[PDB]
């Protein structure tokens, strides 16, 4: 339970909703790398790490016996069904705003459950498709998990601009505002 | 209202002091409750809930799974912390500071630095603050750098210095930025 | 990682076989698994292991301190051990079973009482040649006639008797076939008996 | 290469 | 212990083959490998539950492999080449990266015509009166000739039952004509026994070879018998 250093070797998921799946390595909170299981290929996230070799096999296989387990543990728990629980979801700045220096705007979602969430940035009520980049379901010691956003930015006062977050455990989605002042 | 099973596996691999005490807890979850584990401790398989009470008989009871599950600690987790060593333990960011007031407030802005480990003091000229200062959590930004705010309530006069003094693993000397009113 | 082991080895049976297998280049992660295979049989798995000596029902493995090399201990060597084996280092995205030159370990077994002799056999014309309780440094070599049809010297093993023997078979429908000119290529050595 | 922890089959299905 | 179906398998070039492979109870991942005389294994494809992870490995798009089970696998080869005669080996593991258990094996051999395949003639030949005098040993020798292809299985039977002990076969056959390259196979095999035992004419002694040709589905047109997967046998009785 405690411990100098935490890792994932690693973070198994598969959900019977697309049905999707999900192979990640973590170290102390953060991803290693994440394999593509469609393109058959590992996706690191570190330059230094890259200087690995990771099978993209390892991760494919794993994925056929989770599908295996997963489809036993319905029959055995009679189809307990997944509780969909409410996330936290709150946005900041990754340095100090300075209008028209480069910034990047983080939208951090916690307590995630199912891992089901479309996470999508707006600005002035225009949805924003250009400078999004997303990390995948970050595994937590609860069993549940967290996702984050990013958004490249170049800082102006009439600029606004909200994150929105659609998940079933929420009634309606939700926006969270965030202004340069 | 959509239905969703899912299904999770964990290989945790836990350190503390290098080398000198390492653990494995393999974790089999469904959906946010787990249902059976292997802990290095025990050298066996054990069910958590009644769940994972068939499975555990059954992996225990075959002796090739037992093998490879208790060889696992040198083969997954001592082995991957040594490539650990020479890369993410190795990584090093240098923390960037800014003094930016809020006046009676002055928030000291510590953004992109890596590992986790920081300390940083408040001063008002060589004297330190510690009743009205607050620090927000250590902010995980995902993308393997963190960011901490330290907020300090100031009453400030004609020739006062407010230094913001901050300790890093990657700095041999620390960094002080200062703020005159 | 790769491993590296003698092509061929000799020993006597009743014995214990040693087989040694090099592999400087291993990781940390890789195991040192061993397998054998008779003639065109299915492989058969023996034992593996990681750090330390392992001991099996069948065989004894000794991994090294260092790692570097390993060896294979066959404590009762019969000649139903007579096979090619394999040392193989399998760790990380390791999934397929890639079998290198081996080590054919040829345990030789023991004549007590070598009397050569070429016996004539009968149908139960048509005749056949036994080359039969010959010693194992004698080698068998083909016919310089092709009608004539030489075969490979093979081991004979009476467990009831606890007797073992050496023997070829020569046979040819040629007119005439002689018994004492069929082993001419071979050859035979000088103490060998002709009825 | 990092050695990953490879999960096992439940019975019954 | 994995299972594999048919042992051996003599078939036409052009002709499709269906190869099944029964793993151990458990084993979630199965392989298929393909092996040569005097060479390495050859992998081909892999299973990890019912989907096939690694496709890689398969000479040609005529090769396939089917796991709907799944837990019993069969692997086809359609339009059959004189390349494809190999011995193929399926290997079972609980998942993939564990140990791996081999079956005993599918020996298959692709011609280019029938016409040249023929059964074993079987003849068993009676010790020598003077190496009874001379060892207080008799050995009798059983020769099967003019037998194509070499898909024998050679068993010695004393008395209505298969003997090991005292029993020698050479592991290859040789070519009656090393020139030919459809040349007709030889083997032989020797069985010894104590002259006490060969003396006495109540004990049965007979050599069994059995041969592995043409199945139900293959085409015959020749006047000669069709060379069927069949037994030839030789017998002998004790002399006196
Ligand atoms: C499974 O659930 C149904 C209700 O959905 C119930 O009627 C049934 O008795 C349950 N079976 C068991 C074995 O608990
Ligand atoms: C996410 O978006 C897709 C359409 O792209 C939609 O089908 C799905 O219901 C959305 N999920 C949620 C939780 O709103
Ligand atoms: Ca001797």
């Amino acid at each position: 339970i405690v411990a100098d250093h935490v890792a994932s070797y690693g973070v198994n998921l598969y959900q019977s909703y697309g049905p999707s799946g999900q192979y990640t390595h973590e170290f102390d909170g953060d991803e290693q790398f994440y394999v593509d299981l469609g393109r058959k290929e590992t996706v690191w996230c570190l330059p230094v790490l890259r200087q690995f070799r990771f099978d993209p096999q390892f991760a494919l296989t794993n994925i056929a016996v989770l599908k295996h387990n997963l489809n036993s543990l319905i029959k055995r728990s009679n189809s307990t069904a997944a509780t969909n629980e409410v996330p936290e979801v709150t946005v900041f700045s990754k340095s100090p705003v300075t209008l028209g220096q480069p910034n990047i705007l983080i939208c951090l979602v916690d307590n995630i459950f199912p891992p089901v969430v479309n996470i999508t940035w707006l600005s002035n009520g225009h949805s924003v498709t250009e400078g999004v980049s997303e990390t995948s379901f970050l595994s937590k010691s609860d069993h549940s998990f967290f996702k984050i956003s990013y958004l490249t930015l170049l800082p102006s006062a009439e600029e606004s601009y909200d994150c929105k977050v659609e998940h079933w455990g929420l009634d309606k989605p939700l926006l969270k505002h965030w202004e340069p002042e | 209202s959509p239905e969703d099973f899912v299904y999770q596996f964990k290989g945790m691999c836990y350190f503390t002091n290098g080398t000198e005490r390492v653990r494995l807890v393999s974790r089999s979850i469904y959906n946010r409750e787990e249902i059976v584990r292997f802990d290095s401790d025990v050298g066996e398989f054990r069910a958590v809930t009644l769940l994972g009470l068939p499975a555990a008989e059954y992996w225990n009871s075959q002796k090739d799974i037992l093998e490879r599950k208790r060889a696992a600690v040198d083969r997954v987790c001592r082995h991957n912390y040594q490539l650990e060593l020479r890369t993410t333990l190795q990584r090093r960011v240098e923390p960037t500071v800014t003094i930016s007031p809020s006046h009676n407030l002055l928030v000291c802005s510590v953004t992109d630095f890596y590992p986790a480990q920081i300390k940083v003091r408040w001063f008002r000229n060589d004297q330190e603050e510690t009743a009205g200062v607050v620090s927000t959590p250590l902010i995980r930004n995902g993308d393997w750098t963190f960011q901490i705010l330290v907020m300090l309530e100031m009453t400030p006069q004609r020739g006062d210095v407010y230094t913001c003094h901050v300790e890093h693993p990657s700095l041999q000397s620390p960094i002080t930025v200062e703020w005159r009113a | 990682m790769k491993t590296t082991q003698p092509p061929s080895m000799d020993c006597a049976e009743g014995r214990a076989a040693n087989l040694p297998c090099n592999h400087s280049t291993i990781s940390g992660n890789e195991y040192v698994y061993w397998y054998r295979q008779i003639h065109s049989q299915g492989p058969q798995y023996i034992i593996h292991g990681l750090k330390n000596n392992e001991t099996n029902e069948m065989a004894s493995l000794i991994i090294t301190e260092d790692r570097k090399s390993s060896t294979l201990i066959l404590p009762h060597a019969t000649l139903r051990d007579t096979a090619v084996y394999y040392c193989i280092v399998w760790g990380g995205a390791t999934n397929k079973l890639i079998f290198g030159t081996g080590t054919l370990l040829a345990v030789q077994p023991n004549i007590q009482n070598p009397d050569p002799a070429v016996y004539q056999l009968r149908d139960s014309d048509k005749s056949v040649c036994l080359f039969t309780d010959f010693d194992s440094q004698t080698n068998v070599s083909q016919s310089k006639d092709s009608d004539v049809y030489i075969t490979d010297k093979c081991v004979l093993d009476m467990r009831s008797m606890d007797f073992k023997s050496n023997s070829a078979v020569a046979w040819s429908n040629k007119s005439d076939f002689a018994c004492a000119n069929a082993f001419n290529n071979s050859i035979i050595p000088e103490d060998t008996f002709f009825p | 290469a990092p050695q990953p922890e490879l999960p096992y089959p439940q019975p019954g299905s | 212990g994995v299972s594999q179906s048919p042992s051996n398998k003599v078939t036409e070039k052009g002709k499709d083959v269906e190869l099944r492979c029964d793993p151990i109870s458990g084993h979630t991942a199965l392989y298929w490998y393909r092996q040569s005389l005097g060479q390495g294994l050859e992998f081909l494809i892999y299973f990890q539950g019912n989907s096939a992870p690694d496709k890689s490995g398969l000479p040609s798009d005529r090769f396939s492999a089917e796991r709907t089970g799944g837990s019993v696998s069969t692997l086809t080869i359609q339009r059959t080449q004189q390349e494809d005669s190999a011995v193929y080996l399926c290997a079972s593991s609980v998942r993939s990266t564990d140990t791996q258990y081999f079956g005993p094996g599918t020996r298959l051999t692709v011609l280019e015509d029938l016409k040249n395949v023929f059964p074993p003639e079987v003849a068993v030949f009676e010790p020598s009166e003077a190496e009874i005098s001379h060892t207080q040993k008799a050995t009798l020798v059983c020769l099967a000739t003019g037998f194509y292809p070499d898909h024998v299985e050679l068993s010695w039977w004393v008395n209505g039952k298969e003997v090991h002990s005292g029993v020698c076969t050479d592991p290859q056959p040789l070519k009656e004509q090393p020139a030919l390259n459809d040349s007709r196979y030889a083997l032989s095999s020797r069985l010894r026994v104590s002259a006490t035992f060969w003396q006495n004419p109540r004990n049965h002694f007979r050599c069994q070879v059995q041969f592995y040709g043409l199945s139900e589905n293959d085409e015959w047109t020749q006047d000669r018998a069709k060379p069927v997967t069949q037994i030839v046998s030789a017998e002998a009785w004790g002399r006196a």
